[PDB]
C-alpha cells in the first residue's frame, strides 16, 4: 500500500524558481527519510539530496548545493523541494524515494540498505522558447541512387518546441519497416525529428504515401505528400 | 496498561475469597460454645494448634505450584480444585451439631483441619497471579486498590446481613439456618471463581523461579526487627477486637442487636476512608498519620469501656465507636505497604520478605484465639446461654479492653524511631 | 536520558551474538525493555519484553532462539541470540515502553547473516 | 565506482557476471538497481549476498577482493535492462555507470542511402542532406561525410533509434545542415559509412545538379 506521489512539473524560463512535492500515505512518517534522484534526458541516475523528519537531518549534492532547498512537514505527510537560479542543464526527470532514518549511522562494510520504493517522477524542463509550428519537408527518391531492391521515402520536421509530436503513413495505415528516430535538440532550441519507411521499387510509380503529422499543443495538421522527383 | 474486565474478575475473585472466610473468622468460637456445647480449654487448644500449622505450612504450597506444569498452565487447576474442596469442607463444618459422644471431637478436629489446608490450597495461586499476569511497572499500583475494595466490602456485608438470616430459618434449632448461610456462601464463591477464570489470561511467564540465612537477616536488619513486632501487636490486638465482639454485645450491653450497627455500618467510613486516601496522604505528613492510626482505636475503646458505666448505651456511642475503629484499621492497613520496600532496601531475600508479614498475621491471629479461649474458660461459665452471673462482668471487660494495651505498645515501639 | 545499542556485525548461518542496551539517565529499575528489528521493505516488528520483575514474554518467530535478560548491577538488557538465519537480517532497535509521553528509541545497531560473505579484510 | 562491462550481449539460459568496482578507496556495501527505460528503478540485493522481498533467486550477489559482482545464472527475456550499482560513502549516494544488457544476434552489414534537399527549402534559406544506415545489428557503425573531398566536422546531428523488437536491428540518421549562401558555393557530396561487417568502406555521393 505504501506509495508516493510527486506533483509541480512544468515548463520554468532560466532563473525562474520552482516547487515540487512528493506526498507518501501508507506509514509512519517519522521512521524514514526522504531522497530525490534525477535522471537527466538520456543519461544515468545522480543524486540530489534527502531530509529526514529531524529538519537537523538534510543533505545535497554538490553540484546543487547552494540553490535548491528541501523541506518537509511532520502534520502532513509532504516534502517540498524548492528550486531557483535554475540552468539550462537541469532538464530532467525528478524522482523521489524512501530510506532508512540513519543511513549515515548504519553504513559499515557489511551493511547497506538501499532504497526500496520510488515514486514514478515528474517532468522539468528549462527553456526560452514559446510553442512553434512543426514544419515538414519531403525527401525525395533518388532515381537510381538507391538501393534495386528497396526504395526509401521520409519526411523531416524541423523546427518545433513542444515535446511531443505524432508522425503517420498513409492515414496511420502502413507500418512496414516505419522508423521514427528520436528528437534532437538543435542549437537553436528547437527539436528536430525524422520519419522514413521502405517500400520495394515495384510499389513506385503507383503507390501513393502522405506524411501526416498531429501536434497536440497547437492544432496543426500537414499531410505533406510524397512523390518522385 | 490494564483493562477494566481484568480489575472488575479480579476484585470479584476476592470479594468471593473473603465472602467465604469470614463467617468463619466470626462466629465459630461462639457456634462451637452457644450451639454445638463444647468445652472452652478444647477450643482452645485445637484452635491454637490448627492455626499455628496453617500459618507455617504456607511455603510448601508455593513449591508445588513452581512444580505443576501442564496443559492449563500452573494456578488455573489449583484454584478450581481449591474452590470445590473448600466449599464442601465449609459445607459440611457447620453440620458438627448432628454427632453425639466421643466422635463429636473428632469430627470437629478432622472438619477444621482440612478446612485450613483446603483455603490455602485456594488461595495461594490466586495472590501469586499478580506479578506474572500483566505487570510491568507500576501497573501494579493501579491494580492493588481494586481487589482490597472488596475485600473489605465482604466482611461488612457478612457482619450485616448474618443474623437475621438464621433468625429467620431459626427458632429451637439455631444451626439449621447456619447451614443454609453456609449455602449461599458456597453459591457466591463458585460464581466468582468461574467469573475470574473466564476473564483472566496469562501473560509475562517467567521460568526458573535456610534458617541460619533467615536469622542472619532478622538480626542484620534492625529496622526489619521493629517491623515485624509493630505488625504483630497491631494483628493480635485486631483479632482479639474482630472475634470477642459477638460475646460482649450479648452479655455485657443489652443484647438488642447493636452489634451490625457497631461493624457493618462502620465499615462504610472505612471505604470512604480506603478511596479517598491519597489525597488525605498527600495533605499530611507520614508521621502524623501513623500516629493517628494508632491512636483512634484507642479512643473507640475508651469512649466503648467509659460510657458503658451509667448510660443506655447510647446509639452515637457505638457507631461513632466504629466509625473511629475502622477508620484506624484501614489507615494502618494502607500505611503497612510503604514500610517494607524501605525496610529491606538497605535467596531472593524479598520473595522471601514478602511472606513474613503473612506468617506473622497468622501467629498473631492464632495467639489471640487462644488467649481469649484461656481468659474466657478462667473467669466464668459462658456456654450456659443465661443470664450473664455477676462478677463475670469484670472479665469481659478486661478481655475486651486488653487491646489498648497492643496498641500502646505499637506506638511505643514506632516513637522509638 | 538516553539508549546505546551494540554488539552487530556479519555472521554465518547458525551463528550466535550478543547485544547489549547500555541505559542511562532513568532508573534502572524501571519500565520493561524490550527489542523491535526491522528489514529494508518492512515495519517495526516486536521481538521480546522482560519487566521489573524479571518476567519476559517472547514473539513467536524469535521463541526458543531468542533471550533476553536484565541486569541492575550493569545497568543493561542483553539480547542472545542463536541459530540466526537470513530472514533475521535487519537493525535492532531497543525500545523502552511506559512513560507515554516518551518511548525514547534508539538508533539501533545493523546484523546480518549472510552465506559466508568473504570476511574482514583484517 | 567504475562499471567495467558498458553493455553485454547474451541470450537466454545463459550465465552473466556484471561487475563494479568501486574504486573509491573506501570500503562500503553495495546494492544493485534494474531499470527499464520509461520506468522507476527496482531495488533488488541490498546487502552483498542479501536478495530484497520478491525478487527471483537466479539473481546473486558477491564480493571479491576490492571488486563487487552481480550474477545471473539463467537470463529470461525479462533480464534485458540497465543494473547499476550503489554506495553511500560519507554522507552522499553515487550511483553507477549502468550495463545495457542487449541480444546476441548474427552479424548483419548496413544499407545506406542519402537524401538531396527537395525542390523546396531554398526559398527558406536552409539546406539540410541526410544519409541514411538501415537494417544492422553490431552497433559499431561510423559515418563521415565528405564535401568536394573535404571532410567536413561539427555540423552534424546523429539519431539511432533502440534496438528493434522482431530481427533486433539498429536506424541510424545523420543529418548535416548547412546556408543557402554556402549550399551552392560546392558540386558533389556524399557519406561514407565504416562497419566492422564490410570488407571496405561504402560511400554514396550526388551532385549539386540534378
Ligand atoms: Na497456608
Amino acid at each position: 500500500e505504501v506509495q508516493l506521489v510527486e506533483s509541480g512539473g512544468g515548463l520554468v524560463q532560466p532563473g525562474g524558481s520552482l516547487r515540487l512535492s512528493c506526498a507518501a500515505s501508507g506509514f509512519n512518517f517519522s521512521y524514514y527519510s526522504i531522497h530525490w534522484v534525477r535522471q537527466a534526458p538520456g543519461k544515468g541516475l545522480e543524486w540530489v539530496a534527502y531530509i529526514s523528519s529531524s529538519s537537523s537531518y538534510t543533505s545535497y549534492a554538490d553540484s546543487v548545493k547552494g540553490r535548491f532547498t528541501i523541506s518537509a512537514d511532520t502534520s502532513k505527510n509532504t516534502a517540498y523541494l524548492q528550486m531557483n537560479s535554475l540552468r539550462a542543464e537541469d532538464t530532467a526527470v525528478y524522482y523521489c524515494a524512501r530510506g532508512y532514518q540513519y543511513w549515515q549511522y548504519h553504513a559499515s562494510w557489511y551493511w547497506n540498505g538501499g532504497l526500496d520504493y520510488w515514486g514514478q517522477g515528474t517532468l522539468v524542463t528549462v527553456s526560452s522558447a514559446s510553442t512553434k509550428g512543426p514544419s515538414v519537408f519531403p525527401l525525395a527518391p533518388s532515381s537510381k541512387s538507391t538501393s534495386g531492391g528497396t526504395a526509401a521515402l521520409g519526411c523531416l520536421v524541423k523546427d518545433y518546441f513542444p515535446e511531443p509530436v505524432t508522425v503517420s503513413w498513409n492515414s496511420g495505415a502502413l507500418t512496414s519497416g516505419v522508423h521514427t528516430f528520436p528528437a534532437v535538440l538543435q542549437s537553436s532550441g528547437l527539436y528536430s525529428l525524422s520519419s522514413v519507411v521502405t517500400v520495394p521499387s515495384s510499389s513506385l510509380g503507383t503507390q501513393t504515401y502522405i506524411c501526416n503529422v498531429n501536434h497536440k499543443p497547437s492544432n496543426t495538421k500537414v499531410d505533406k505528400k510524397v512523390e518522385p522527383k | 496498561s490494564i483493562s477494566m474486565t481484568t480489575k472488575l474478575s479480579y476484585g470479584f475473585g476476592a470479594f468471593g475469597k473473603d465472602f467465604a472466610i469470614g463467617i468463619v473468622y466470626m462466629y465459630l468460637m461462639y457456634y462451637y460454645t452457644d450451639v454445638v456445647g463444647l468445652s472452652v480449654g478444647l477450643v482452645g487448644t485445637l484452635f491454637l494448634v490448627a492455626r499455628i500449622w496453617d500459618a507455617i505450612n504456607d511455603p510448601i504450597m508455593g513449591w508445588i505450584v513452581n512444580a505443576t506444569r501442564s496443559r492449563w498452565g500452573k494456578f488455573k487447576p489449583w484454584i478450581l480444585i481449591g474452590t470445590l474442596t473448600n466449599s464442601l469442607v465449609l459445607f459440611l463444618l457447620f453440620s458438627a451439631h448432628l454427632f453425639e459422644g466421643t466422635a463429636q471431637v473428632v469430627f470437629v478436629c478432622v472438619t477444621y483441619i482440612l478446612w485450613g489446608m483446603t483455603y490455602t490450597i485456594m488461595d495461594i495461586p490466586f495472590w501469586s497471579l499478580v506479578p506474572t499476569i500483566t505487570l510491568d511497572k507500576r501497573e501494579r499500583e493501579q491494580l492493588v486498590p481494586f481487589p482490597r475494595f472488596f475485600a473489605s466490602l465482604a466482611g461488612f456485608v457478612t457482619a450485616g446481613i448474618t443474623l437475621p438470616f438464621v433468625s429467620y430459618v431459626g427458632g429451637a434449632d439455631r444451626g439449621f439456618g447456619f447451614q443454609m448461610f453456609t449455602l449461599v456462601l458456597i453459591a457466591f464463591f463458585i460464581a466468582s471463581t468461574i467469573v475470574t477464570l473466564r476473564n483472566v489470561h496469562e501473560v509475562y511467564s517467567s521460568d526458573n523461579g535456610t534458617l541460619k540465612t533467615i536469622v542472619g537477616l532478622i538480626y542484620k536488619n534492625d529496622q526489619l526487627s521493629c517491623l515485624l513486632g509493630m505488625a504483630l501487636a497491631y494483628n493480635i490486638a485486631s483479632n482479639i477486637i474482630n472475634g470477642f465482639a459477638i460475646y460482649y454485645f450479648t452479655y455485657v450491653i443489652g443484647d438488642a442487636d447493636l452489634f451490625p450497627y457497631y461493624l457493618s455500618y462502620a465499615g462504610a467510613a472505612n471505604l470512604l476512608t480506603l478511596i479517598v486516601f491519597p489525597r488525605l496522604v498527600k495533605m499530611l505528613s507520614r508521621r502524623i498519620l501513623w500516629a493517628g492510626a494508632s491512636v483512634m482505636p484507642v479512643l473507640s475503646c475508651a469512649g466503648l469501656f467509659a460510657m458503658a458505666l451509667a448510660d443506655i448505651h447510647n446509639a452515637a456511642l457505638i457507631v461513632a465507636a466504629g466509625i473511629f475503629l475502622n477508620i484506624g484499621t484501614a489507615l494502618f492497613w494502607v500505611l503497612q505497604v510503604i514500610m517494607v520496600a524501605d525496610t529491606v532496601d538497605y535467596i531472593r531475600c524479598e520473595s522471601i520478605a514478602y511472606s513474613v508479614q503473612t506468617m506473622v498475621v497468622k501467629g498473631g491471629s492464632a495467639f489471640a484465639a487462644f488467649f481469649i479461649a484461656l481468659v474466657l474458660g478462667l473467669i466464668g461459665y459462658t456456654p450456659n446461654v443465661a443470664q450473664s452471673a455477676q462478677t463475670l462482668q469484670g472479665m469481659q471487660f478486661i478481655m475486651i479492653v486488653l487491646p489498648v494495651l497492643f496498641f500502646m505498645m505499637t506506638l511505643v515501639l514506632y516513637f522509638r524511631y | 536520558r538516553q539508549l546505546v545499542e551494540s554488539g552487530g556485525g556479519l555472521v554465518q548461518p547458525g551463528g550466535s551474538l550478543r547485544l547489549s542496551c547500555a541505559v542511562s539517565g532513568i532508573i534502572f529499575r524501571d519500565n520493561a525493555m524490550g527489542w523491535y528489528r526491522q528489514a529494508p521493505g518492512k515495519e517495526r516488528e516486536w521481538v521480546a519484553t522482560i519487566t521489573d520483575l524479571g518476567y519476559t514474554a517472547y514473539a513467536d518467530s524469535v521463541k526458543g532462539r531468542f533471550t533476553i535478560s536484565r541486569d541492575n548491577a550493569k545497568d543493561t538488557v542483553y539480547l542472545q541470540m542463536n541459530s540466526l538465519e537470513p530472514e533475521d537480517t535487519a537493525v535492532y532497535y531497543c525500545h523502552l515502553p511506559g512513560t507515554a509521553a516518551g518511548d525514547y528509541w534508539g538508533k539501533g545497531t545493523p546484523v546480518t547473516v549472510s552465506s559466508l560473505e568473504v570476511l574482514f579484510q583484517g | 565506482m567504475t562499471q567495467s562491462p558498458s553493455s553485454l550481449s547474451a541470450s537466454v539460459g545463459d550465465r552473466v557476471t556484471i561487475t563494479c568496482r568501486a574504486s573509491q578507496s573506501v570500503s562500503s556495501a553495495v546494492a544493485w538497481y534494474q531499470q527499464k527505460p520509461g520506468k522507476a528503478p527496482k531495488l533488488l540485493i541490498y546487502s552483498a549476498s542479501s536478495l530484497y522481498s520478491g525478487v527471483p533467486s537466479r539473481f546473486s550477489g558477491s564480493r571479491s577482493g576490492t571488486d563487487f559482482t552481480l550474477t545471473i545464472s539463467s537470463l529470461q527475456p525479462e533480464d534485458f535492462a540497465t543494473y547499476y550499482c550503489q554506495q553511500s560513502s560519507s554522507s552522499l549516494i553515487t550511483f553507477g555507470q549502468g550495463t545495457k544488457v542487449e541480444i546476441k544476434r548474427t552479424v548483419a552489414a548496413p544499407s545506406v542511402f542519402i537524401f538531396p534537399p527537395s525542390d523546396s527549402q531554398l526559398k527558406s534559406g536552409t539546406a539540410s542532406v541526410v544519409c541514411l544506415l538501415n537494417n544492422f545489428y553490431p552497433r559499431e557503425a561510423k559515418v563521415q561525410w565528405k564535401v568536394d573531398n573535404a571532410l567536413q566536422s561539427g555540423n552534424s546531428q546523429e539519431s539511432v533509434t533502440e534496438q528493434d523488437s522482431k530481427d533486433s536491428t539498429y536506424s541510424l540518421s545523420s543529418t548535416l545542415t548547412l546556408s543557402k549562401a554556402d549550399y551552392e558555393k560546392h558540386k558533389v557530396y556524399a557519406c561514407e559509412v565504416t562497419h566492422q561487417g564490410l570488407s571496405s568502406p561504402v560511400t554514396k555521393s550526388f551532385n549539386r545538379g540534378e
